[PDB]
């Protein structure tokens, strides 16, 4: 009489990866792998998030925020995790900017990349003992106040010139002004408007020349006189003319060179920002929690190890991708049912 | 696997044993019996239960957005930085396929190790009067039907129910 | 291997089998006779060709150059781009050496099994008259030469050739 | 009697990695590995090959059909592979480039870059029109015709000003233009000649002032008047003057902006480019056919896993780089014969 | 591990053994004797040794600075090395970590097969009159106080010793 | 009567990691990680050291040799590893430079980047015959001689003109003059001082334009006339005036071109440099000798295959990186004594 060892036979619809057998059929399997669906962002769990650079200085734009609108000044927080919301962000209102003309639209985008920002403590440069003739600072209605008046980003100081005449270009130097090993931000620009409002407000009707230069980075501007471009991104008709405006970043103990003429939006409030937030492209109504945020899927929680579908960046206590869903073998060889005996 | 086929074990699967993985079979008048160990299958769930834990501890950084490269203005950088984070997903991803695969074929090679285990088991409950084939099977000078089986299963059995010599602890 | 060394098996090549790795030595008044079986080493050359397989499965993303980066303008991020190529080729070399390294040291470890598996084959046809060592050698209560050695690779044996007992299927 | 289980005794002049017993010698291996010799390069099989810009507007330079030359002007196809064979590509005529004043002369190495490439579907910039006087859009011989005449590049615009007079900085607004989510590459330049031929075609002989900005990045040009370099890469002999040129790269939905004075090249047939093909460093008389094209080795067709040699960038089917050769163990550890036994 | 626990082992250590790690024990009228086994510990030694060696060979490229980009004019460049540095670091950790794991676990699993051995040469010199239980244990027809089991360790026993039968090589 | 096989029971006080049993207790281990502790830097064995520039022209800074400073012009060797000291270097007297206002600060860390450097064998421009008028190659007290009298940078030629008068923007077109296929460094800058003293040395006394073009990257500065800052990392009081300095990185076989006014600090010296040596940032007395250099940990030997603590740059032989101490298992699973035994 025999007494044997045997193992089962059984249903053993799931196929595993062997390196030895090749491709083997198995009883039952634990799947490592998954395939999320595109669900809405969330907070990050362990950390802080954003996508408003601020809350409380409520109905306004990242940029409007950015380059110091009158209303758009809320004392602004921190986070470690941000979501970039809008690639290429617009301004509401003020007065009509050129933006197209450089870099000044990612400058949310790039403060977002910070931990902890700061609207000012000070101004940098005296706006009226700036080089180049006492200035009265300009300020303009299309850019209201608190009370209504006229507006002109907490940023810049609209230089116009008493005692109007042409200038040979002037050079401002831009001290670092900062606390702690933050960097600076520090923002401008230069206004120009049509042949009889620029000799009006400066003696001078012709293009102007700006030049700036920070940490071994030269950027040359020439202003524009005639028809500017049919506005947007505005109020209400100072449409005479237009702002181009650039920033200007300083590193730690660095300082800053803007070269510049007549239309010149001398800077004045400068950011101060530091730390490292982690960034990622998303869509902003924050509806709730998840634990890892994907640049796809968004708001997602971990299930399995592993996860199948589209790579992208995500930050927090996520999954990590793979090419192939992948099943850990939970059983036996798949053995046909055996009376090959005798 | 490849022992079995060698040592000529049946690569037989038994339907049957509902319960358990691995177990024992039995041959005689009564036609053929089936039995699975309680132990056998409970180690084999547990081995591949703590790989699944093994296999979920490995951590890998976050993988986001640069700071300073901007979306409009550091296009050329931004590239090399998508092309940074694919070459990432990739090399992980074949390693994380890796870790599994050495996992899984461990796990099926794992059964014939539970099968000799189970038999030398076997050996000892049988007695020195049964006879060891090489098969994985043994001939004993008694009858064996289901609830003799069932009694090996358990670890419950004497070869001395019926009138034969033990080894004793 | 290890196995070999403490379970005095004999790390003895027997240059002689021609054909297969692994196989049955014969020994007595006609010497020692060899043979080799024909199934464990079509067993251990299968493996071998399908972890070949697996080892030629792995896919890499291909590795080419930067759009938007240009030869004379760009030379700080070709660079990163240079640098980066580099560190791919090296961490997946390592990776690849890492898997063929596991997949060598399988492919010899299994020797041992093969000859475990060889031995349960020959305990088996040889009967219970026969005495097992320990050695993966048997003592028998007959003689063996070339004919009878060359019918234990083939399986085609019968202890009751020779008026002996048989466990019979 | 003993009847044992053995194993053999052969040649095993291969010697393998093992992490339990250190580097041991073995029966027989499979290698996995191969160093491929340096063949010519091909087409990679199941994309599709480029290296020339243009096959049907023959005889050229891939910069002179960049550049929009009058003959070399094909409607030119789409890859998803490409060779690089020219790293500084050079002009074969047409009216004389300053070339190495500017980043012009990778501007095909760019293109190449994308998938789907086209000459134009219109021209951005009424010449005539253009802020500054009316101009007569200039041509000049040194560029000949389908016909002979004057020639200059389908690409710009020669605005040589009726009444000739001295300008300030004037400003055009390079429009997008393109269709699909392509991106659009603006050329353009300015003339410049000798102290005389100055004031001949433009009212004034000094130092002309050029600026550009487009998605962030600005660009300032000071033309030359006298002395120009040696004439290379040309045809016969305006050598009075010279060109320099440069690119503008706008992506999609973005306004550039020149700002020019006299010798002004306008911007005109601008390309559109979309898609993006793969491509590497090679040489290009393009033979037959390959599985994976490898920037030394060239032309190469798989044949096992993995390769040995000079790492280097390359597309298609490809074995993978390996730091050593490897083999994989297809037999037995090295057994020395035996008769240690009685 | 799994296999000593379905096979049923002894889970026991024996405090004692001062020198291997794998030996003998002896039981009976004497009480319980312990020996170590002076080959399956420097086997197990050495192939640890080894893997140790195979470990340390590893090589992967320096990582340093970027030569053409400079520490204030090119940071945004700077950032994606510093991410690159820190991806190489973590890609190439958890591949050692990787390692080490099937490093370890085999090493360890090893020690059943180290018993699995010792006990086929033990089978050997105890001879024919013994009998194998499955436990990796053996019945004997004679007694085994502390120099006999001293003389199994060494290998220098004779089933003869105490008149019994006896394989002769 | 039973003679069984058995294993030991004995102190684990170590844990290791499995995948199939979980964290196990062991007899022993031997350990491959180590938390190495901040040491000095030292030699890099296999390789050779820098750190300073130029050891035999003493008493100087790396920034003052880059400049070409008078007594600092030492026949400097090579490397194949380079210690980066100061992350922004300081200049050691000479004529007074702005240094904030261009990228001139990190010329020695780009320098020290080659293994193979060498001050000149010529100098490119003839200062006399530039174009502009005929200039007298000023020089400059505050910048002694190795027999004293007045310096300027081997660099650079400090183009005062005879003949005083305001000039159009001129062009000089400086040319590849190396050997081999090196790289060109050509550094050069602009004098400004006071609206006084610029009328006598130049005849101007307005701002100054100036522009460079090389491998298609371009600049543009304005000088200062009035106001300078607050004289730093100078000597002695030629504090009418301050010097703005920058460099122009040739490639094989390429020419830079500056246009420039009054005021110009022409090119002479030109670098050239070659090779590739490995750069890592440490600390400069270089003690004794190491075997891998760790931009943290420093001079370190290899004792064991991995380490433990601050992931940073190194080079040399070293030892790798890992998240966790690891350990290799050197004895047996941990099992309880037995009597559980009968
Ligand atoms: C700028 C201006 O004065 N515009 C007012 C006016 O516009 C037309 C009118 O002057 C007319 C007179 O001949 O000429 C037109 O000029 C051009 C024409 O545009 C060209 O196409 C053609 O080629 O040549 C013509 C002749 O030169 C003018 O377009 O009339 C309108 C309607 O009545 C007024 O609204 C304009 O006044 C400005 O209105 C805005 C609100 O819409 C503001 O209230 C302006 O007040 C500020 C301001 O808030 O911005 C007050 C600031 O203190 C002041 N800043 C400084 C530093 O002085 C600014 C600043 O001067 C202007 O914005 C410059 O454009 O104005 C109010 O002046
Ligand atoms: C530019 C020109 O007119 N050159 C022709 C001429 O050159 C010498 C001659 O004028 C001479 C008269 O005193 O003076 C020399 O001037 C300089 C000297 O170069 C300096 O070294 C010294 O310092 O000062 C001197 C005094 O000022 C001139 O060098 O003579 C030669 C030989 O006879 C002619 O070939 C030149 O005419 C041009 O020839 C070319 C072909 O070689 C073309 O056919 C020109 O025709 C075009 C053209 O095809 O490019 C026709 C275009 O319609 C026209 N474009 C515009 C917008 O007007 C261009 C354009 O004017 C020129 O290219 C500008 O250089 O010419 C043909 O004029
Ligand atoms: C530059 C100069 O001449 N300064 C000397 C002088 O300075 C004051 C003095 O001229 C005074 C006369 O009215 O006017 C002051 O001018 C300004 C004032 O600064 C402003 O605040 C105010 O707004 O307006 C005033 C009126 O314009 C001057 O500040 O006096 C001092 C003390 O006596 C002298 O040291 C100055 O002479 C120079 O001294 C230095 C050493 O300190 C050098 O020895 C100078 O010699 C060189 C040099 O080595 O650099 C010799 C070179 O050959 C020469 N190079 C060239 C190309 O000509 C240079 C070069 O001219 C100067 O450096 C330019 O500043 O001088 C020595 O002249
Ligand atoms: C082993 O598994 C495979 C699949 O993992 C089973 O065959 C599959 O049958 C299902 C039923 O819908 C199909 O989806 C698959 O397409 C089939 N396989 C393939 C690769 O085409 C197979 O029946 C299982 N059992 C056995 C005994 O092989
Ligand atoms: C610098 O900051 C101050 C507030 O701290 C700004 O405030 C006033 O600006 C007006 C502009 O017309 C000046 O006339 C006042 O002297 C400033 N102080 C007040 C409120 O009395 C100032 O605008 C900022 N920058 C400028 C433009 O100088
Ligand atoms: C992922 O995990 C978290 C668990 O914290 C989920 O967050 C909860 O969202 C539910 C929505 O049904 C709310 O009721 C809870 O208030 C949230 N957490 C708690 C318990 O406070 C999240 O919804 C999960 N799913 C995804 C994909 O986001
Ligand atoms: C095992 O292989 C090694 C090489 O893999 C053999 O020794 C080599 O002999 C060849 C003959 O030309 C030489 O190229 C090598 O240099 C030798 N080895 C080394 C590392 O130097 C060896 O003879 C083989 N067989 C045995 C039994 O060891
Ligand atoms: C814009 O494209 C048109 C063709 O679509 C170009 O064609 C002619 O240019 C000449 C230049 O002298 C003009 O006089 C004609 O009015 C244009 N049309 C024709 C052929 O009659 C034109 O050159 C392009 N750009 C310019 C320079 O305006
Ligand atoms: C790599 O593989 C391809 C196989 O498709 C080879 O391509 C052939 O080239 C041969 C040259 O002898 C021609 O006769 C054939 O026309 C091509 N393919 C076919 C069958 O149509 C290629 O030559 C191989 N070798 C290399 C290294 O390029
Ligand atoms: C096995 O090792 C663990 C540690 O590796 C031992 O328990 C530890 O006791 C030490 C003594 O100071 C502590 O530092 C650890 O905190 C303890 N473990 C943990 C994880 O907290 C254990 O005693 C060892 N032996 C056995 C039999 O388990
Ligand atoms: C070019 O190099 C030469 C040395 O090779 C420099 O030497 C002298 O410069 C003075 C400047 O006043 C000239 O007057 C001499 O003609 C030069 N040669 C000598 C020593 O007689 C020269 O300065 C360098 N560059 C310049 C400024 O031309
Ligand atoms: C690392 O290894 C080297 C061994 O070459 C050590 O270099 C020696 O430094 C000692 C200091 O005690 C000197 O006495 C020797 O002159 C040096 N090498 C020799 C033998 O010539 C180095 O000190 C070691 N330790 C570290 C962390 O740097
Ligand atoms: C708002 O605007 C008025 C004038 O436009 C200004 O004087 C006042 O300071 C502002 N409001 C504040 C800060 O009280
Ligand atoms: C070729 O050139 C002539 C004048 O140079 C021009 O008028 C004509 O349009 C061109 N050929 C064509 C497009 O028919
Ligand atoms: C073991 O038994 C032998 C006799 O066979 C005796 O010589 C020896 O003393 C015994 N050892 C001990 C310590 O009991
Ligand atoms: C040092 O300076 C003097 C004038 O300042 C100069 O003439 C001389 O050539 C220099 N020394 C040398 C090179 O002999």
């Amino acid at each position: 009489d025999r007494i044997c060892t045997g193992i089962t036979s059984s249903n053993s619809p799931h196929v595993v990866k062997t390196a030895t057998q090749g491709e083997v059929n198995v009883t039952g399997v634990i799947p490592l792998t998954t395939t999320p669906t595109k669900s809405h962002f969330a907070n990050l769990k362990g950390t802080q998030t954003r996508g408003k650079l601020c809350p409380n200085c409520l109905n306004c734009t990242d940029l409007d925020v950015a380059l110091g609108r009158p209303k758009c000044m809320g004392t602004i927080p921190s986070a470690k995790a941000s979501i970039l919301h809008e690639v290429k962000p617009v301004t509401s209102g003020c007065f009509p900017i050129m933006h197209d003309r450089t870099k000044i639209r990612q400058l949310p985008n790039l403060l977002r990349g910070y931990e902890n920002i700061r609207l000012s403590a000070r101004n940098v440069t005296n706006a009226e003992t700036a080089p180049g003739g006492p200035y009265i600072v300009g300020t303009s209605g299309s850019c209201p106040n608190v009370t209504n008046g006229n507006g002109f980003f907490a940023t810049m100081a609209w230089a116009v010139p008493k005692n109007k005449t042409a200038t040979n270009p002037l050079t401002v130097e831009v001290p670092y002004i900062c606390t702690k090993g933050e960097d600076q931000i520090t923002v401008w620009g230069f206004h120009s408007d049509d042949e009889t409002q620029m000799v009006k407000l400066y003696g001078d009707s012709k293009p102007q020349k700006f030049t700036s230069s920070a940490n071994g980075v030269t950027t040359h501007y020439v202003s524009q006189i005639g028809g500017f471009p049919n506005q947007a991104e505005d109020e209400g008709l100072p449409q005479s003319g237009r702002i181009v405006v650039d920033y200007m970043v300083q590193k730690p103990g660095k300082t800053g060179t803007i070269a510049y003429q007549r239309g010149v939006l001398l800077p004045q409030k400068v950011w101060c920002a530091s730390g490292r937030s982690k960034v990622i492209k998303g869509s902003l109504p924050l509806i709730g929690e998840a634990d890892c945020l994907h640049e796809k899927y968004g708001g997602l929680n971990k299930s399995k190890p592993y996860y199948t579908g589209e790579h992208a960046k995500a930050i927090g206590n996520c999954p990590i991708w793979v090419k192939t869903p992948l099943k850990l073998a939970n059983g036996t060889k798949y053995r046909p049912p055996a009376k090959l005996l005798k | 696997g490849f022992f079995g086929a060698i040592a000529g074990f049946l690569e037989g699967g038994w339907e049957g044993m509902i319960a358990g993985w691995h177990g024992y079979t039995s041959h005689g008048a009564h036609g053929v019996a089936v039995a699975a160990d309680l132990k056998s299958t409970q180690e084999a769930i547990n081995k591949i239960t703590k790989n699944l834990n093994s296999l979920s501890e490995l951590e890998v950084k976050n993988l986001q957005r640069l700071s300073g490269a901007m979306d409009e203005l550091h296009n050329e950088i931004l590239e090399l930085d998508e092309k940074v984070d694919d070459l990432r997903a990739d090399t992980i991803s074949s390693q994380i396929e890796l870790a599994v695969l050495l996992s899984n074929e461990g796990i099926i090679n794992s059964e014939d190790e539970h099968l000799l285990a189970l038999e030398r088991k076997l050996k000892k409950m049988l007695g020195p009067s049964a006879v060891d084939i090489g098969n994985g099977c043994f001939e004993t000078k008694h009858k064996c039907n289901q609830t003799c089986l069932d009694r090996i299963a358990a670890g419950t059995f004497n070869a001395g129910e019926f009138s034969l010599p033990t080894f004793d602890s």
